[PDB]
RNA sequence: CUCGCUUCGG
DNA sequence: TTCCAATTTTAGTATATGTGCTTCCGAAGCGAGCACGGTGTTTCGTCCTTT
DNA sequence: AAAGGACGAAACACCGTGCTCGCTTCGGAAGCACATATACTAAAATTGGAA
């Protein structure tokens, strides 16, 4: 996880600072440790260690546990720090699914980690007073309605709550309050009668205290998986099938957990009645769609029952395996060409195969199929089986069989993606550091206009901003800006491949 | 005006931190990349090739040709490394056992170590105590290896973990799909039935479908070690600062400087005397080129794997020239000196050049008795005393004596052979130049290499040394004859 | 037999395949703008702890004018363990 | 250890190297300090 | 060198070193085995712990931490051989005080 | 035909151009058939069935095209379609048909249809590091570093 | 010169 | 429900393949050094036919 | 006997290749010696089943 550690270091340095990213990296590299040994190994002051630990635990990046002799040990969640990169996607998807009020809610929750409902509604109203104008005030009622709508859809979840001290062991205070999580009040919003209007930044006791909220990234991941499956099946058969499976997944969202080989099965009649009325579809059309999808060699859905007319289920892990396979074949095709992708798909469909059979089945001339096979072997895209005639394992007396292992190749690709995003961030930071001189110069000359905007603002300061030598350097500034934009776009888009690969790797584990 | 920089500090070595170098660090340390398998140029001058072995950017080994990296002669050049890229990763023989051990410790699928959380915490707490010794580290590694080999399934990803063993030479086999006498697992049945196409096209696969376990070639082992979490690295008893698991498999070879591999130009014939390391490096580069050519030309998998095994064997022989599991058809013809051979043995660096080494300012002569000498005195021949010199520093006490010694010169016995000036360190041979002027210009602090005179403390030894009295310090008295003479009462200690 | 090479291979060997052009649309550009906004706003956020500047040359009457002032968030010490109060 | 001292070319700790020698130079530790007028 | 025909010097074998150790003569042992046989002055980088040349460390691409150090030449040969064997000896230097 | 000859080999030479043209023509025919089936929009079952093309049918279409002089058997076009399947562009299903104009496999006929890819190219290949051939040697401080990497230089300049 | 081999000496 | 019988599981416990060692100098000398297999190109000497 | 144009051969670089013509093929271990891990085996313990 060296690439993961490097990416976490870059993210923490970009997002929180230096004295805190050191603590985060030390925790990730060394695991759970008490505070004093962390301070000793890091080599910084105890106060800085405490500040870093509290700011990290505020954003739910680290957790603390009690052990023998009442010592508290802090363990970092590397996966959570990596999930920090999906924040733009989280905000965009909550802006798509809801109004911009929910977008601001999720943005505040992600930027603050843990907050109270009153705090989030106050901040959202204050920020939204800027969006509108002409004296219109932002009321807490609609913000609370959007917040509870997010809560019932499991996008925002209550943070683990400290147990009551008076009822639980009244007496000496423990070193750590041992926060526990209760699913009863997991998504129960408090009843807050207070309302108000956000201030317009003129610059001229808490009923829900103790109830902290956060963003439920698991719900976002489930929604992203549903979106990916819907997009895939839309690309495969038709938009009608995409809508059908989208409705089935929407029904399955609540009644199933986040990790199951199959969802709860559905009957044809409830799919028909739950489908949006905008589609002029009869019952027999839906049954035809269900049975033709059931016969798809991708096995996105399955019958798995006959009662209630057309009884159907959705294969989640099979769909994720198919998506990971598609990602692997796409990266192979784009890195080595369509012929190499043909060889890769051939050796994937045929579980084990030899060179002569590959040449016979691919219609690819010799000295080129072998070369591409060796190239893919050099990049761990497949492994040799090497069935030996004798235990001596001599190359002359054994058969070599090509076989693609989806799991190992997916892990390799995920590691490569981690290092790729790390390199993109490093390049962006290097360009920013090398052009910070022109950045400061242009910040000064533009702040000349930004200062004295209206008060004492004579027009004679508008023809001299471009007078300085910054004008020929504006081309370098534009190149820097477009390079940063492209790097950020690519860094964001590689995150989708990371999400698909990570979901596939997670869903193939048993955690026994 | 002038920046204050410290000239020299009396730095003393405190301790040596052993470790390993990653392939990136090898490139950073090295100066050039060696890609040419030939040594000298085609022309009759036979100058060493550029970017090949014996390139003088890696130091120099001849008194006439200076180093190209640092413009210094053979005496002053410390030597510089190079790096050779390997087309296919190869197991480091010295760490091979360690590799196997690590492969036993960790999961073969999710790369996590086979330890429960409670056992993880217990071992971390046991390792966190200060003052951990090397023996304690080895014992802890043994205990952790035993407790990890106790388990057979993964607590992290749930994948099965069979036994990992060394089959053949430098080959690791993992018994992932072991035969189950009881009810068979779905995984092994699926693996067995996945060979349908191979059986259809080749029937011989079906009888040999057994014993078909996972083979951990260096590529897969390197890929797995690159995914080991850094948290579990200390649990492998390996220091994170010293090295990483990915360093155990070598993909770059640090070709040593020319000082380690002297080359002798035997102009009497059309050839040169080269040590075994240069030839092994030449063979390794040739194998890399051959493997690249075979990959380009579309060769069979059997010969590709044969070339990979040949490269692994050549790397192992380059590191250790005395292996055991070498196949007879793959056995070396003659005998080569690997690094292990250069290190170990009675003529190795430790025993032949580090613990006991040859010295100058010494002589060896037949002895004869002389009872007229005191027991603390030894008679030294005049001829030897004229050769063995002592550097006497000029002070206010011996100036009038060293003046006479300088005046005598290198011929008369009481005298000197060299004068080293205080200001400039240029030695002056006393056989040439006006010796009277040099004696008149003897400044305080000058070093005079005087002849061995009466009263000099001199070590005297009989080479088969049994007890500490076999070597003693005597007072030298110069005598006209040619033998070392001492009182016979001192015969018994020297035997 | 393979040929002998006089110069090492180029540090960056050329590739005849180039990266696929980035996805475009209103959503992707909104993602880019939102990420830049997060960068600009979370550095001024009090959670971003700066390195404490030290070794002031002298004290001056202008210090009060140049004194950096920033509101500080107060952690909820009820959830946080006792060891991290200042 | 002695053997590593020999290999590294440093005086070994046993024997005459156990102790350290000091020079009995005419000196005055903690000499008087010139007073600071401005502070 | 080894022999009289090649004008070689005498050899302090292992037992001679053992006898010198038994006497406790540390200074004479150091002078015989280091000063008079294979004394050398190398440049060690105090940051990376590796050997530099001419007051310059190529690994760190710097010259601030390079310090001179007296050492037997055979020890330098051993260190370079170990580096070639991927057994990297990193020297942590310190002041003689 | 195995030890010598074959419809692809001409004088001990594999014909890459011939197989490329065969792939192009077969894929164009399958794509046109799928487009017509989609535009028909009569019924999803009938749409999928009409999008399906028999191996005998596409072989007859190829023979009608007559690109090359060598006679192409039905299994030759079957192998070409199998290679197209391995290219990830067409999909084959074995349906039950006792006898008909094909009559090739006993009670089974292979139907081929042009099918779209599952997903667009992934985000990884949209970055130079995802396609870098010296990705292993890339390091923060060294000769090959992202700060001085040529691939991102060309990519951002382009 | 390097390396090995022998013969010595003790 | 519970005593016996059977199966498994791990652990320990005896042999038998590996790797590792085997005095300190010192002195001469003799050998022989990486190659050699066949293939091509160049240089040179002479089987007749010519004064 | 003195010629000279063309032919043949012979001797030295040269590259494909790996010191052995063909593919085989032996013997001997050198001894004292602490590891190993394999295979076994064995008992003891736990769980299933007859009464
Ligand atoms: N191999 C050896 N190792 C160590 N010392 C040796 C060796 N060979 C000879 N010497 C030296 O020679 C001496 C041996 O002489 P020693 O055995 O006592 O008398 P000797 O040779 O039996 O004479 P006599 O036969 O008694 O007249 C002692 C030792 O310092
Ligand atoms: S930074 Fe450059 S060299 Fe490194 S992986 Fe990315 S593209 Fe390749
Ligand atoms: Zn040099
Ligand atoms: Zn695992
Ligand atoms: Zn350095």
């Amino acid at each position: 996880t060296q690439a993961e550690i490097k990416l976490c270091s870059l993210l923490l340095q970009e997002h929180f600072g230096e004295i805190v990213e050191k603590i985060g990296v030390h925790l990730i590299r060394t695991g759970s440790q008490p505070l004093r040994v962390i301070a000793h190994d890091t080599g910084t002051s105890l106060d800085q260690v405490k500040k870093a630990l509290c700011v990290l635990v505020q954003h739910n990046l680290v957790s603390y546990q009690v052990h023998k002799r009442g010592v508290v040990e802090y363990e970092a969640q590397c996966s959570r720090v990596l999930r920090m990169l999906r924040y733009p996607r989280y905000i965009y998807t909550t802006k798509t699914l809801y109004s911009d009020t929910g977008e601001l809610i999720v943005e505040e929750l992600l930027l603050n980690g843990k907050l109270t409902m009153s705090a989030v509604v106050k901040k959202v109203a204050d920020r939204l007073t800027e969006t509108m104008e002409d004296g219109k005030t932002m009321d807490y009622a609609e913000v609370s309605n959007t917040f509870v709508r997010l809560a019932d859809t499991h996008f925002v979840q209550r943070c683990p709550s400290v147990p009551t001290t008076e009822n639980s062991d009244p007496g000496p205070p423990p070193p750590a309050p041992t926060l526990v999580i209760n699913e009863k009040d997991m998504y129960l919003v408090p009843k807050l009668s207070l309302i108000g209007k956000g201030k317009r930044r003129r610059s001229s006791p808490i009923p829900d205290d103790g109830i902290y909220w956060q963003a439920n990234l698991d719900r976002f991941h489930q929604h992203f998986r549903d979106q990916a499956i819907v997009s895939a099946v839309a690309n495969r058969m038709d938009q009608t099938s995409s809508e059908i499976v989208r409705t089935m997944l929407r029904m399955s969202e609540i009644t199933t957990s986040s990790s199951a080989p199959f969802t709860q099965p559905l009957s044809s009649n409830e799919i028909f009645r739950s489908l949006p009325v905008g589609y002029n579809i009869s019952k027999q059309v839906l049954d035809q769609y269900l049975t033709l999808l059931a016969d798809d060699p991708l096995e996105f859905v399955g019958k798995s029952g006959d009662s209630g007319g057309g009884m159907y289920v959705i294969n989640l892990h099979k769909a994720l395996a198919s998506l990971a396979t598609a990602t692997l074949e796409s990266v192979v095709q784009e890195r080595f060409g369509s012929r190499c992708a043909r060889i890769f798909r051939l050796v994937l469909q045929k579980k084990h195969i030899e060179q002569k059979q590959v040449e016979d089945f691919a219609m690819i001339p010799a000295k080129e199929a072998k070369d591409m096979l060796y190239k893919m072997l050099s990049e761990n895209f497949m492994s040799l089986q090497e069935i030996p005639k004798t235990p001596d394992h001599a190359p002359s007396r054994t058969f070599y069989l090509y076989t693609v292992n989806i799991l190992s190749a997916a892990r390799m690709l995920l590691h490569r993606c981690y290092k790729s995003i790390a390199n993109l961030i490093e390049r962006r930071q290097f360009e920013t550091k090398e052009n910070k001189r022109l950045l400061e110069k242009s910040q000064r000359v533009e702040a000349i206009i930004a200062s004295m905007q209206a008060t004492g603002a004579e027009e004679a300061q508008l023809q001299e901003i471009e007078e300085m030598i910054t004008a020929p350097e504006r081309q370098q500034l534009e190149t820097l800006k477009r390079n940063v934009n492209k790097l950020d776009a690519s860094e964001i888009q590689v995150d989708e491949t990371i999400f698909l690969l990570e979901s596939y790797i997670e869903c193939t584990m048993k955690r026994q | 005006k002038e920046q204050f920089r410290e000239t020299d500090v009396a730095k003393k070595i405190s301790h040596i931190c052993f470790g390993m170098k990653s392939p990136e660090e090898m490139r950073q340390q090295a100066h050039i990349q060696v890609v040419s398998k030939n040594l000298y140029s085609q022309d009759n001058q036979h100058a060493p090739l550029l970017y090949g072995v014996l390139d003088h950017r890696m130091g120099t080994s001849e008194k006439d040709r200076p180093c190209e990296t640092c413009g210094k002669n053979l005496a002053d050049c410390l030597g510089h490394y190079g790096y050779i890229d390997l087309e296919l990763p190869c197991f480091h023989v010295g760490y091979f056992r360690a590799v196997i051990g690590i492969l036993q410790m960790i999961c073969k699928t999710c790369c996590h170590i086979m330890l429960s959380q409670e056992e993880k915490k217990q071992f971390l707490d046991y390792l966190k105590r200060p003052g951990l010794t090397y023996l304690q580290k080895r014992g802890l590694k043994k205990k952790i290896s035993d407790k990890c080999r106790k388990k057979n399934i993964c607590h992290h990803c749930g994948a099965f973990n069979g036994t990992v063993k060394k089959c053949g030479l430098l080959k690791i086999i993992h018994e992932k799909y072991k035969t189950n006498k009881k009810v068979v697992d779905p995984i092994v049945s699926n693996f067995l039935q996945s060979f349908e196409t191979a059986i259809e096209h080749n029937k011989e696969v079906e009888p040999l479908l057994g014993r078909a376990q996972e083979n951990l070639n260096p590529l897969v082992v390197l890929n797995l070690f690159k995914r080991i979490p850094a948290e579990d690295v200390p649990l492998l008893l390996m220091n994170p600062e010293a090295g990483k698991p990915s360093d155990l498999i070598l993909t770059r070879l640090l070709v040593p400087p020319l000082c380690i591999r002297p080359s002798v130009v035997s102009d009497l014939k059309s050839g040169t005397n080269e040590d075994d390391l240069t030839m092994k490096l030449t063979e390794i580069i040739f194998l890399n080129d051959v493997i690249k050519k075979h990959r380009i030309s579309g060769a069979k998998t059997q010969m590709i794997m044969e070339d990979w095994d040949f490269l692994q064997l050549q790397c192992a022989l380059y590191i250790n020239s005395e292996l055991s599991g070498i196949p007879l058809n793959m056995a070396p013809k003659k005998w080569t000196r690997g690094f292990v051979q250069r290190l170990k043995g009675k003529q190795g660096r430790f025993r032949g050049n580090l613990s006991g080494k040859r010295v100058d300012f010494s002589g060896r002569t037949v002895i004869s008795p002389d009872p007229n000498l005191r027991i603390d005195e030894v008679a030294v021949p005049v001829h030897v005393a004229k050769i063995l010199t002592f550097p006497e520093k000029v002070n206010k006490a011996n100036i009038n004596f060293l003046r006479k010694l300088v005046q005598n010169g290198p011929e008369v016995h009481p005298g000197a052979n060299f004068i080293q000036q205080r200001h400039t360190q240029m030695k002056r041979f006393l056989k040439y130049g006006n010796r009277e002027k040099m004696a008149q210009e003897l400044k305080y602090g000058d070093i005079v290499e005087r002849h061995l005179i009466d009263g000099d403390v001199v070590l005297f030894n009989r080479q088969p040394s049994l007890h500490k009295l076999s070597i003693m310090a005597h007072l030298a008295r110069v005598k006209p004859h040619r033998t070392f003479r001492f009182n016979e009462c001192v015969c018994t200690p020297y035997n | 037999l393979p040929d002998v090479v006089l110069k090492p291979p180029p540090l960056f060997p050329d590739t005849d395949y180039k990266p696929v052009p980035l996805k475009t649309g209103e959503g992707e550009e909104y993602m880019l703008a939102l990420k830049q906004e997060l960068r600009e706003t979370m550095k001024r956020m009090p959670y971003f702890i700066e390195t404490p500047e030290e070794r002031q040359d002298i004290e001056r009457y202008s210090k009060r004018y140049m004194k950096v002032y920033k509101e500080e968030w107060i952690p909820d010490w009820r959830r946080l363990p006792r060891e991290m109060m200042p | 250890g002695v053997s590593e001292c020999i290999i590294m070319g440093i005086p070994m700790n046993i024997g005459t190297g156990l102790f350290k020698l000091l020079h009995k130079a005419d000196r005055d530790p903690n000499p008087p300090k010139r007073p600071l007028i401005f502070d | 060198t080894e022999g009289r025909s090649r004008d070689g010097g005498l050899r302090l074998g292992e037992m001679e070193r053992d006898c010198l150790i038994g006497y406790g003569a540390s200074m004479l042992l150091l002078e015989r085995l280091m000063i008079s046989s294979d004394a050398f002055e190398v440049d060690v980088c105090g940051q990376c712990g590796l050997l530099g040349y001419s007051g310059w460390c190529h690994y760190c691409k710097s010259s601030c931490h390079v310090s001179s150090l007296r050492i037997p030449y055979a020890c330098k040969l051993l260190f370079q051989e170990l580096q070639s064997m991927n057994i990297i000896p990193r020297l942590k230097l310190s002041k003689y005080n | 035909r195995s030890v010598t000859g074959g419809a692809w080999y001409s004088d001990q030479d594999f014909e890459s151009e011939f197989v490329e043209v065969l792939n192009q023509q077969c894929f164009k025919f399958l794509q046109s058939k799928a487009e017509t089936a989609r535009e028909s929009k009569q019924n999803p079952m009938i749409q999928r069935n009409s999008s399906f093309a028999s191996s005998h049918e596409v072989w007859k279409y190829i023979c009608e095209l007559g690109i090359s002089k060598v006679e192409l058997s039905m299994e030759d076009i079957e192998t070409i379609l199998n290679t197209l399947i391995y290219d990830g562009k067409v999909e084959m299903t074995i349906i039950a048909a006792k006898e008909g104009t094909v009559g090739s496999v006993d009670g089974h006929m292979k139907l081929y249809r042009a099918v779209n890819p599952i997903i667009p190219p992934t985000g990884l290949v949209r970055a130079p590091c995802g396609l870098c051939p010296v990705f292993d040697d890339c390091h923060e401080g060294g000769e090959i570093s992202p700060s001085n990497c040529i691939y991102m230089t060309e990519w951002l300049e382009f």
